[PDB]
Formats: C-alpha cells, structure tokens, sequence
C-alpha cells in the first residue's frame, strides 16, 4: 500500500 | 516557514548549551570583586 | 506476428522487463493498463518521463511536459509504486539544437532552467544495463531519448547493444522498429512490429 | 683542446686546476679510454673520480686533462643482448658482434617523468613462484624490494623472475655491484641454459671495480632500461644490490671531504636512491608506452630492518619480500617470509582468474601458522582446527619448490583452486602426488589444443565460479584421477582419495592407450 | 522576487544550491530505488538497498538543522563573507640582487652576489634560467656581505659554476586561488597534471609567511570542542576526530592508511560540504597518478587541492609541501571562510626531508643523526593548524613508524601534537578486519564529557572492556577448549566476538579490491547497534553474518532470510 | 682458470664476538662456504665448535651433490633448529610440558 510506505 | 518554530528553540537551547560549555571570550566568566 | 502480440502475450516466463520509449505521457496511458496488468517492472524513457519527473515534484526546468495527465501519473504511481524505473542522469542543451551536451554533476535528479531534457545521462544508461542484465523478456517500444538529434542518440545505442549482447528478446513500437533500421539492432529482437495504433491497441 | 692539469693525486681522486665552468658529475676526459666524474668543484679547481684505468695511461701531478662540459653518456649497441657490459659499454663477454654505430646514447642521471605521464598498472608480471603470483603479486612497473638477511636466497628469487619471460615478451637487465666475477659467469651461464640469454643484458661492476664505476652501474643499466622502453617494451630490471651501492656512495663521499650523517653516509643517500627507483613504472602511449619493473635487493643483519639504507629502501619501493633464515633452517624453500612480506597492488596486479583462485590464502596461512606455533603447548583442538591444520600443511606443500624451477601462472591458479576446493589434503610428506600434478596440468595447459586454449580463456577471460566448476569436473579432474592412480597405487586404498574421486569420469581406457602410443603426459585429445 | 534572488548567484551556484533542495515525505514515498540512490549519493550518504530506510535517512538528513539552514539561505540573494585578517599578496618588486655560482656540490651552491640594490635577506629565492628553464635556490647562511649559500627547489641538472642567478629578495611564492580545487600541482606551483601546463589563476602569496601583526595575535584561538563526523562505525563511537585538532594514522606499511584518507575526504567534501586540501611529501609517483585518477572518477577531484612534493624531487622541495599546503588551507579559511579539512601523508618524510637538509649544509647532527631543530620544525608546521572565528582547520595526518619503534625521535616529536591517535595493526588486517583499526591500542583526547554524552562514554568504555576481556579469553579457548570456560566468559567471548566483527565496515572508495558497495553509518546507528549486541540481544546469530554490514537491522534482516531459506528448503 | 685452480681456505677474526662488524660483513660477500663457529659450544666442550644454524654452504646444490645428502642436510638442520627451539620450553616449563 502507498499509505503504509 | 522552511524552519518549525519548536526546531528552532531547540537549536537556540543547543547553541546556549554549547555557548556555557565553551567559552571563546575571557570576558564571559565570573569574577569575584576584591571588598 | 501472433508469436509475439498474442502467444507471447499470454504466459510469459519470469521475470519480465518492458521498455517504453516516448515523447508523450497521453500518448500510451492505455498500454500502461494492459502492461502493469502484465508486466511488473517497466522502464520509461522520453518527454513522459519528465511529465512522470514533474508528477513526482522533481524540478523539470525548461522541458516539455504535458500538465494534463501530471495527477493521472500521481495515480498510476500511488497504486502501484515499485514498478517504473525512471532514469536519474539527463544530458542537457540551452536549445534545442543538438549542441555540446552539459550534466548537471551534483543532484542529477533536478534538471535546472533554462535547460531541457532530451537524452539519459552515463548513469542512467549503468543503471538501465543493470536493470537490463537480469530479465528474461525484452519489449522495445520506442526511443526513450530523442533519436533525430546526433548529440543525444548516445543512449538508444547503448541500450540496444545491452539487450542485444544479452531470454527472448524482441521489438513491439513502430519507433523502435526505425531506430533498429538506422542501428541495425535486430540481433536479439526476433521481429518488429511497425503496428502504431495497431501496436497500441494489440498492447491494449 | 685540454685545460685543466693535474695538481694532487689523494685516496685515488683526482685534484684538477684550471678555468672551467664545472658541473656536478661532469664527465672530465685524461685521455681517448680514461675518464672520470666531478664531485665538488671550485671556480679553478675540482675533484675527481677516475672510472676506468688503462695500464698505458699513467697519471701523475702535472698531466693534462679536458673537461667535456657535458655529464655521463652511455651509447646504446646492437650486442647489447647476450652480452655482460660495463659502465662504459665495452662488451666483457658477447655472444654477437657490434656494428660500432650507437643506436643512441642516454643520459644516466635523468629526472623522473612526472605523474601525468604514468598509466595504471594492471597488467600481472610472472615471478614463476607460486607464494608469489599468489599471495604478493608483482604487476608490470611496480618497484618490489626483496630484503633479507644472507644467504636466504635473494638471488635466487630474482633468478626465477628473469627465468620465468622466457615465452614472454619482457626484456631482463642484470645490474651487478660489487659482485663477485665467477658468480656473474655462472649467472651467464644459467641464462644461456635456460634460452633467455638472447634478451638479457648484464652490466657488471665487480667488487674491485672502481667505486666510481660501481656508483654509476645501476643510472647506465636504468638508461639501457629507457632506452628500451621508449619504443614500447616491457623491461624487468634487477639491482644485485643496492647495499654495495650506498656503500660506494658512501666511500666516494668521505673520500671527497663530505661531511658524515647517520651511519657516516652523506647526507643525500636516501635521494640517490629514490631518484633512482622512481624511474620505473609504466607509462601511457604518449610517453613511450612501455613499463620498468625494478626488483632491488637488500641485505640486513641478523634481521635488523632498522638500518638506514633498509629503511630508506622500504620507504621508496611499492613492496617487500623478506626471505627468513628461520624459514630456510625450518626447510622452507624459498625462505620466504608471508606474515613480514607486503604488497600494496594486490589483486591490481593479478589476472582475473588468478584474483580468483586466490581469494583468501593470506588469511589462512596466517591462522594456520598461529595454529601451528601454538600447537606445542596446547592439548585440544577442535575439528575447526584440524582441518585449518590440513589446509595449511597442503597450503605450504604446495608454495615449496626447487631452484630455477618455473610455474606457470594458470598452473598456479589450478593449484590454489584445487587447494581451496579441499582435493590437496589427502597426501601428506611425499609431494609426488603434487609432482605428478604440476607435471600434467603443465602439459595439458601447455601441449593439447583445446588445453591452449582453456589456457587462453584463463589468460585474458576472467571466468565465473560454474564455468571453472564445468572444466575442473570435465577434464582437469578425470585425467589427475587417472594418473594418480597409475603412478601412486596405494592412493586407491586411501579412504579420503576414494571419497574425494567416486564422482568423476573413469577415463581410464583411452589415456592408457594414449600411454601406450606414446603421447606425454598431459595430452588428453589429439584432435588435430 | 525570484529574478532578483536569483540575480545574486552564478549558475555554477545555483547548481550546487540545487542539492539543498527540500523534498516532502509525500513526494519522497513516489521516488524509486534507482532515484533514491542518486540522491543518497549525491548527498554522501551512500547507497541503501531498502525503500523505507533510505526514506529515513534522507529524511534525518533533512531535518537536520544546519541542512534546514543551507536550504533556507538557498532561496535567498546572496550574502558574502567579509574577510576580516585576509591573506595579502607579496608585493611588486624587481629583481634587484644579481650574483653568480661560485662552488658546487651536491644539492648545495654557494653565490657570490655582484650587483646588489639591498642587502640579501634569509631564505629568499635566486633564480637561475639555463635552456630555457627556471630553477630556484633557497638561501641558508650568509657568509658575509657578497657570499651566500643555497639549496635547490626541484631539480639540480643544468646549474654550474658561474651560472647567472637573480632574486627579488624574497622567498619563494605560489599562486592560491579558488581555481585551485581540482588541480595538481607541486610546492613551488609547477603544473603536474597535464603536459601543456595550464597556469592558475590567483594571486601570488608567500607560505612562509605568517602575517601576524603581533605575537599576541597567535593567541586568539579557539580551543577545539566539537567532533568531526566521519561515516565510520569505530572511529565515531572509540575515537572521535576533533574539529580544530590534529589525528594522526599510525602503522607499518600496507596496513591500509591511504584508502581511509580517500574514504575521509569523499565524506568530507559530500557529506560535510567543505573544501578538501591534500599535501603529499615524499608522495610516490604511482601513487599520486592512482589518487588522482580514482580522486577524478569518484567526483571528489573538482573540490580537492592536490600539492605533491614527489619522492624523486631535491630534500629542499619535498620540504616545502606540507607548508604550501598549510598555506593553501589558510588561504581557504581566511579569504572565503569555508572549513578545511588538510590531509598529510607522510609526516615521517616531511622529518626525513628536515633532517637530510640540516645534514646537507653542515650541520652537527642529533641523536640519532636526526636534526637538532627536529622539535622546532615539527612545532613550526603543526602550530598553524587551528580553529578561529572564520573557520575550522582539522587536520588528519597518516604516519610511518619504522620497525614499529614508537620511541623513534620523529614519532616522539610528532605525538607532542596529536589529538587523536588512530594505530593500525597488520595482524588485523590480515586476519581481513577492515579498516583494520586497532581499538584497544588507540585513544582519543575527545573520548570525555565535556565533549560526548554518558551514553557514548558508557558505550564505549564498555566495549573496550569487553574486547579486552575477550582478548584476554581466547588464549585460554586456544589452550584448554571452550569447555573450560565457566558460564559468564562464554557470554562474554561470544559478545566480544560479534562486537570485534561488526566494527567492520566497506568503504565507497575499496569497492575496487573486494567489489562490496560502501556505507555510511551515522553515529546514533552505530552505538544503538552496539547497544544491541553489547546486551546479548543477537547472541542467536551466527558470527558470519556480523562482517562488513552496515547497520544492525541488515545482519537480523540476512539471517531471517537465510533461515526462511533453510525451513523452505526441507 | 683452465690453467689451474687456486682454492682459499681462510680464517676470519670476529672483534668483540660482534658478528655484524663492517669487517665481517665486507668478508661474508666473498665465502662460497661459510663456517661460523660458538663461544657458547665450545664451553660446553663440543669440537669443533661450528654452529649449523648460523653457517651456510653454497655447494649444497644439486649441481654438486646427490638428492640424498642435501635431504640429509635439510633434515638434519630442520631438527636441530626445532631441538633448539625445545630446549627452551624445557628450560623454562619444565621436561613433562612436552
Ligand atoms: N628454491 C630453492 N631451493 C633450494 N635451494 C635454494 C633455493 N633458492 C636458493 N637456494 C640455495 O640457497 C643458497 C643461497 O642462494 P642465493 O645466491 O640466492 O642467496 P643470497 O640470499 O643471494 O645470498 P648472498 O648473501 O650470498 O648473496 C644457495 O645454496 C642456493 O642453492
Ligand atoms: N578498507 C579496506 N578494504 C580492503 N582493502 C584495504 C582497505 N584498506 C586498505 N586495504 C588494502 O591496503 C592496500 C594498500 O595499502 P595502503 O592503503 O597503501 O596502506 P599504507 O598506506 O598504510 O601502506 C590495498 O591493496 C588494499 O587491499
Ligand atoms: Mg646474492
Ligand atoms: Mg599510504
């Protein structure tokens, strides 16, 4: 996920 | 805006802590006056 | 023909590497759909590459860029982030006449003004041979630098010796189907395909 | 055309009056055979150092003399190769003839060229011993000192080195100082025996020889190094030694009115060697092109490296060997000392192949070592520990060999591989089995087809660790089983030699009826 | 107003401003490993083979206070630092002393002055022309009014008696400018680096003077308090390097001390942003033409200013090379205010060469044939090296000790000024423990309170502890087994070993030996890594995996690898 | 030369019992054989009192002899060398370290 990055 | 204000008072508090712990002017060091 | 577009299409051995080269961001959005569903690790050469560049919040200077689709390639790279792998090293002119070309030595990434990019710099061509060395599929389209200028050819060149010295490799773009006839780069490559709309849509 | 007369003849130095512009080393001429150099000198008078004597010539106070105005020059002939010279290019024992016209004629005393003018040295030079083409590589234009004490087998090392260009394309330079005459002969001798006398030169300076000669040997054998390297070749050049040198500076400077410095030397010893030595390495195709490899040699006493000329020479040169009289009463052959030696290129200066199969040596010789020494105070030791034992006795059968004795490079690289792998630990004291190994690899490497070329691909091609895998499995192994077992029977009945060789080809057949037929040793296909 | 902010820098400028360039978190989880690496190297950090970490470290590097400074000013028209106390050029004169050779020797000629307009001063300079080329002549002692003697500056071929020679009366003087940086030269300016000789640009100073208005002057300095970060696991957390002071590098030969200089000025010149001087004496020629070459492919050459008196030259200019490059470091500090970094290789040479001199021109010698002015002239090269309110001088000199004879004059005479003590040890290199610094037998003034944290002190003081009592425990492991050990010193020699193991580290510049990627670790990850093993919290891990990493997660990260490995495998 | 040869036996006086003195080490550079001799063994009354470790020869060649003598030499020095080597353990730790 982009958000956990 | 590129620099926080709380980032800011902690340089001010390192550079005041490296200012007390190094002295570079004689001048700023406590002396006792003769009585 | 269909050995290529369509029964290499289907099942094709691990891992698998494309390379787009283009001048346009809208110009091949499709293929990106048919080709992240396919394809996981893609290089990306071109003017979409600074559009890409300037999507990400890179300093792009006086390159042409299409401001359209900058939130489409925010997208393309929010869902799906370890998969492009967009070159660091740009030569550089003033204009854009194919003059003596000029780095930018620290920070490569920022490509200040007054300048435009049209060609990869030395290190992206080190690090487009070392993504190029371990693949087992190559599928050329396009020229990811600007092929028409004589000063900013090095990098096709030195891309298709790569793929060429080194596993199928083959050629799916009208434009890399021309660079492959001025360089003579159908060593690896078993067959081109010339198909323009005809490529996009069997890429699509 | 002389100016200048005699006035003083002191501790064989010459005292000359007379209006002259005199230069430092300038050449001053007694007579058409008869010369000497200045060593200090006034506005009217100076003194001088006569290089060569002739019995007709007989100088005394009052005799003329000229002064030539220009510094030493030695001419460059056509039978230099093959030939033992002097200082002055007269040819002591030739195997040609000499046409009398020079090629040229170098200055023996020119400046270093400058660092812009070098080119990286990466190129490996074949010592022909394996301790050192594998642990202390020695590249093309790199300046190695070799320092010991006497009779170590200094020499011998440098021997070897010249031995080991016989099929390469490396012109050697002998430069002798103050050597003993029967032992140049010999040297001669041994290097027309071994073929390399047709690109060898000696320039000799015995130890009667003047001190003035004797000084200037090694300056006249690096301009001969020049001269040849100017047109692109590859010179090895060896100083026999530079000890006897310093002490001819040394003599000469005392003998003028030097004052003494550390050890009574003159105050400029260390600059006489160093601008000496830092005239060799290899240079870009702008200057020349070629490459000088020098190998000086150096004696200490009782071990004591703490001396100035030792010093000094460890200062200026890029490596050491030590070679260890400890080491040559243990039985070590060559006496070499791996923990003291140093060589700062390393694998720079090794093959790709040899780089290699040479990975990590050093440190298990050194473990091995320590292991060793400590072995008789300690009790137990782990299995750890046996087999360090066992690699390291393999590891020190194998870096032992006999004089004048050649091995090649790639040879040395299948060996230390073989090492590595762990196939050289099942022999031990009879070092037949590695005999009987060299002997075929050599011929394999050096005879076969498609051993020249597996010899080429190891030569220029630095192959990865499955390719060398396929051909240890597919031809070095079978034909090293094969001749093991018909040369040392009751290797068969060693347990470690039956596990080691159950999973390779039993070739046997053929190579017998190649044995039968005739072929040598090695040969394993006859393609034509 | 961006064209006026703009309007204050040259484009050389604004490309160097563009590294200090602030890049969000939002913007930075959109990059690619290929991009994250340029940047990282570009910002000397060195290269990460993670996402998340190099993110991390990229970020640390930004929030760093002086980083938010440099890129704040960044945007901002240009501010110039007003020199006060700058270097002065010498003065325009004419050649108004001429002479002639009167007695030869080597390395040393005597002159007789004819035509004088003043009379000769000490150490000034004759030139004399002979086919063309110029040769320079320090003066040494003058015998009486028309008679002095000399010692060359480069090369003596050419000089004979009665050669004409004229002088200025002054000593010698080299051109110093910013175009300096990446060039090669020798002490007397002469162009080393191509055949054509291009000159430099600058003005003409003379190294050997000093320019104090008056000897009080000497003592308004700055006593050193502050550590120079390095990158290096073991020097940053045993043996931290003063800001201001002097470290020297210690060893035999081929211990590995000129591949830590090449380490130290890369991560000088990238991760500190400063202007870096090298000063070879006695500087082999290979060697030289090796550095520069790998100083111009590593991209450390066009901020490096090379002087090499080289090994081949006269006594009298492998001298001069540690003075023009004190001089050069001094122009670098005064004139612009920029923190110099000045690198000296090799001080044993710089005392051979003083001491070939003395014995040159007749004078009785010391002990041990050494020179009688031995402690002068160290004391006169080492005091120009400090710290005042323009800047910062630190200097980092590598050493040869003959024999390992530490009581050596020239080693005694060099530890009078040494802040920092860094000992390399042969064993350990050869044992391959890179770069082979020995921990127990160096020290460092700079290793207290008044400069570290209790933290830092306690980690340190407690690792010494431990590779001591290792040390002390493997004789015994060797002699009885490992069984004899009791319960405790198994612990304890199975820390010691992994400590000792991960102060290893691969270096940038040695990725051409062994082919490994350099790192750069920063001094908070390596002492929580040593927190960590120095608590037995990896004691479940293999020894092997604890040589040449960077940081403790990645010996954790391969060793969970490698036993996922394994359990798939079965 | 081919007329005859001329073969030099000579002895060498070393000063002081000092080995490393410019007199000694000028003489060793011209010995094909060299035979250095002890003080410490000829007190303890062995005769002739010539120290193999410190001597040298450079007739053991395979020029000169055969293949068994100089293996005889070699070990012989090899165990005298490890045997002075011993004797120092023995002195210092005692006989039953061994
Ligand atoms: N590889 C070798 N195997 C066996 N003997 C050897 C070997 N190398 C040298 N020797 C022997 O060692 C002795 C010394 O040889 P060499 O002339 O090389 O010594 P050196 O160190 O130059 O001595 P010196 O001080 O007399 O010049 C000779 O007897 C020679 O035969
Ligand atoms: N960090 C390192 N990694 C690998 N090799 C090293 C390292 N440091 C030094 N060396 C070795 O040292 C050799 C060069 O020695 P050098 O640096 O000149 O030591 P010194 O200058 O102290 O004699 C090289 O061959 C190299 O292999
Ligand atoms: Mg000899
Ligand atoms: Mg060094």
């Amino acid at each position: 996920n982009y958000e956990e990055l | 805006k590129i620099i926080s204000e709380e980032k800011e008072i902690l340089h001010l508090i390192e550079q005041s802590k490296r200012d007390r712990d190094f002295i570079d002017n004689f001048s700023k060091i406590l002396e006792e006056k003769n009585l | 023909e269909i050995k290529n577009l369509d029964k290499a299409l289907s099942r094709p051995e691990r891992p698998i590497v494309a390379i787009l080269g283009g001048a346009k961001v809208s110009d091949k959005i499709g293929v990106l759909n048919n080709l992240l569903k396919y394809v996981d690790k893609i290089i990306i050469g071109g003017a979409m590459a600074y559009t890409f560049l300037a999507a990400q919040g890179i300093g792009i200077g006086k390159s042409l860029v299409e401001e359209d689709k900058i939130d489409l390639a925010r997208e393309y790279l929010k869902n799906n982030l370890d998969k492009f792998v967009l070159p660091i090293d740009y030569a550089l002119a003033k204009d854009f006449e194919d003059v003596k070309p000029f780095y930018n030595l620290e920070n490569t990434l920022e490509i200040p003004n007054g300048y435009m990019g049209l060609d990869i710099g030395p290190k992206s061509i080190e690090v487009f041979k070392k993504y190029i060395k371990d693949a087992k599929t190559i599928l050329w389209n396009g020229p990811l630098g600007v092929t028409e200028f004589k000063y900013f050819k090095e990098g096709t060149k030195a891309i298709a010796k790569a793929i060429t010295e080194l596993v199928y490799t083959v050629v799916g773009g009208g434009d890399s189907v021309a660079i492959i006839e001025e360089l003579g780069l159908d060593r690896r490559f078993s067959h081109v395909s010339t198909g323009g709309g005809a490529t996009l849509e069997f890429l699509e | 055309m002389k100016n200048l007369k005699i006035t003083a003849i002191k501790d064989n130095l010459i005292f000359v009056e007379g209006e002259h512009q005199f230069s430092f080393l300038e050449i001053i001429k007694f007579s058409d055979k008869v010369e000497g150099v200045v060593l200090k000198a006034n506005d009217r008078s100076a003194i001088v150092a006569i290089l060569n004597e002739d019995k007709d010539l007989n100088l005394t106070v009052g005799s003329l003399a000229e002064a030539t105005g220009e510094l030493y020059k030695i001419p460059i002939y056509d039978n230099y190769l093959g030939s033992i010279i002097n200082v002055l290019g007269e040819s002591l024992v030739k195997q040609y003839e000499r046409t009398n016209v020079a090629l040229d004629k170098k200055y023996v005393f020119t400046e270093a060229q400058p660092i812009f003018t070098r080119s990286a040295v990466n190129e490996p030079l074949v010592t022909g011993i394996t301790v050192v083409d594998g642990v202390l590589p020695v590249g093309r234009g790199q300046k190695e000192l070799i320092i010991g004490d006497r009779g170590t087998g200094k020499t011998a090392i440098a021997l070897n080195a010249m031995l080991a260009q016989e099929n390469t394309d490396v012109i050697n330079i002998f430069i002798a100082i103050g050597k003993k005459r029967d032992e140049i002969v010999e040297i001669y001798g041994t290097f027309k025996k071994h073929n390399i006398l047709h690109k060898s030169i000696i320039v000799s300076a015995a130890s009667d020889d003047a001190v003035a000669a004797r000084y200037l040997a090694p300056y006249a054998g690096m301009a001969i190094a020049e001269f040849f390297q100017q047109i692109g070749k590859d010179v090895l050049v060896v100083m026999d030694d530079l000890t006897n040198h310093a002490d001819a500076y040394r003599e000469l400077s005392l003998l003028a009115g030097i004052a003494p410095a550390r050890e009574a030397y003159p105050g400029d010893i260390f600059y006489v060697h160093s601008s000496l030595l830092e005239r060799g390495g290899k240079y870009g195709p702008e200057f020349g092109g070629g490459s000088i490899t020098i190998l000086p040699i150096a004696q200490t006493l009782a071990g004591d490296i703490s001396g100035y000329i030792p010093t000094n020479l460890i200062s200026i040169t890029d490596g050491q060997i030590y070679t260890s009289a400890k080491l040559f009463n243990e039985g070590t052959r060559p006496a070499i000392d791996v923990n003291l030696s140093v060589s700062r290129l390393g694998s720079a200066a090794q093959s790709k192949f040899m780089a290699f199969a040479s990975s990590g040596l050093k440190k298990i010789y050194t473990e091995y070592k320590y292991l060793k020494r400590l072995s008789s105070f300690s009790s137990k030791i782990s299995n750890r520990d046996l087999e360090t034992l066992q690699k390291g006795k393999a590891f020190e059968s194998l870096i032992d060999q006999a004089e004048y004795e050649v091995i090649d490079y790639e040879t040395s690289a299948i060996l230390f591989l073989l090492l590595k792998k762990g196939f050289l630990n099942f022999y031990t004291e009879k070092t037949e089995a590695l005999k009987v190994i060299i002997g075929v690899i050599k011929v394999f490497l050096a005879k076969d087809v498609l051993g020249r070329k597996m010899r080429a691909i190891l030569v220029e091609h630095g192959i990865d660790s499955i390719v060398w895998n396929l051909y240890l499995n597919h031809m070095i192994l079978p034909l090293l089983k094969y001749h093991l077992l018909s040369e040392l029977q009751y290797l068969a009945t060693n347990r470690e030699f039956i596990k080691k060789f159950k999973d390779i080809r039993n070739d046997g057949r053929i190579l017998l009826a190649y044995e039968r037929k005739g072929y040598e040793r090695g040969i394993a296909y006859d393609y034509k | 107003d961006p064209e006026f902010v703009a309007s204050t820098y040259t484009e050389e400028e604004i490309i160097h401003n563009l590294l200090f360039k602030l890049y969000s978190v939002e913007q930075l989880a959109l990059f690619t490993i290929d991009q994250l690496n340029a940047l990282l190297f570009a910002r000397g950090l060195g290269l990460e083979k993670n996402k998340v970490r190099a993110i991390k470290s990229l970020l640390t590097l930004q929030t760093s206070y002086e980083f938010m400074e440099k890129s704040q000013a960044a945007l901002l028209p240009k501010v110039s630092f007003n020199p006060t106390n700058p270097l002065k050029p010498i003065e325009e004169k004419e050649f108004t002393i001429f002479g002639e050779i009167v007695e030869i020797r080597s390395q040393v000629y005597k002159i007789r002055i004819d035509k004088a307009e003043e009379e000769v001063l000490p150490k000034v300079i004759f030139y004399a022309d002979v086919n063309g080329k110029e040769i320079q002549l320090e003066v040494a002692d003058i015998f009486d009014k028309n008679l002095v003697s000399t010692f060359v500056l480069g090369n003596e071929t050419g000089l004979k008696i009665g050669t004409k020679v004229k002088s200025k009366n002054q000593s010698y003087a080299i051109k110093i400018s910013k175009r300096l940086l990446g060039r090669v030269i020798d002490p007397i300016g002469k162009i080393l680096d191509d055949s054509i000789a291009t000159p430099v640009h600058g003005n003409m100073y003379a190294p050997l003077e000093m320019q104090h208005d008056s000897e009080a002057t000497r003592y308004v300095v700055s006593p050193k308090n502050a550590i120079l970060e390095t990158g290096i696991k073991v020097i940053d957390v045993l043996l931290p390097i003063p800001k201001g002071g002097k470290t020297g590098l210690l060893g035999g030969a081929g211990v590995g001390k000129t591949v830590i200089v090449q380490e130290l000025i890369n991560a000088f010149i990238k991760f500190h942003d400063g202007v870096s001087v090298f000063a070879g004496i006695g500087e082999r020629i290979r060697e030289g033409h090796e550095l520069w070459k790998e100083a111009e492919a590593l991209g450390f050459l066009n901020k490096t200013a090379f002087i090499f008196g080289q090994m081949n030259e006269s006594p009298g200019l492998r001298f001069r090379s540690g003075i023009s490059g004190v001089k050069v470091a001094e122009y670098f500090r005064n004139n612009l205010g920029k923190s110099v970094l000045l690198f000296m290789d090799n001080i044993f040479r710089y005392v051979q060469a003083g001491s070939e001199i003395s014995s040159l021109l007749e004078k009785t010698p010391s002990a041990v044939g050494y020179q009688p002015t031995l402690f002068s002239e160290m004391g006169q090269l080492q005091e120009r090296i400090n710290s005042t309110k323009d800047g910062d001088i630190t200097s980092i000199q590598a050493m040869y000790i003959p024999a390992d004879d530490f009581t050596d004059p020239a080693a005694v005479a060099a530890f009078a000024h040494f802040d920092s003590t860094i000992i390399l040890s042969r064993q350990l290199a050869a044992e391959g423990v890179y770069p082979a610094i020995d921990p127990l037998e160096s020290n460092s003034k700079m290793l207290s309170i008044k400069y570290t944290s209790r933290e830092h002190l306690d980690i340190a003081k407690k690792t010494v502890q431990t590779l001591e009592k290792t040390k002390t425990l493997e004789d015994i492991i060797n002699i009885l087994g490992f069984d004899a050990l009791s319960e405790d010193d198994k612990k304890v020699v199975e820390v010691g070993r992994r400590l000792k193991w991960f102060l290893t580290q691969p270096f940038v510049v040695a990725e051409k030996f062994s082919g490994v990627p350099g790192k750069f670790v920063r001094l908070k990850d390596s002492l929580k890594g040593i927190k960590t093993i120095l608590d037995g919290d990896l004691n479940h891990i293999p020894v092997s995996y604890f040589s040449f990493v960077g940081v403790v997660e990645e010996i954790i990260e391969k060793f969970n690898l490698d036993a996922k490995k394994e359990a798939l495998k079965n």
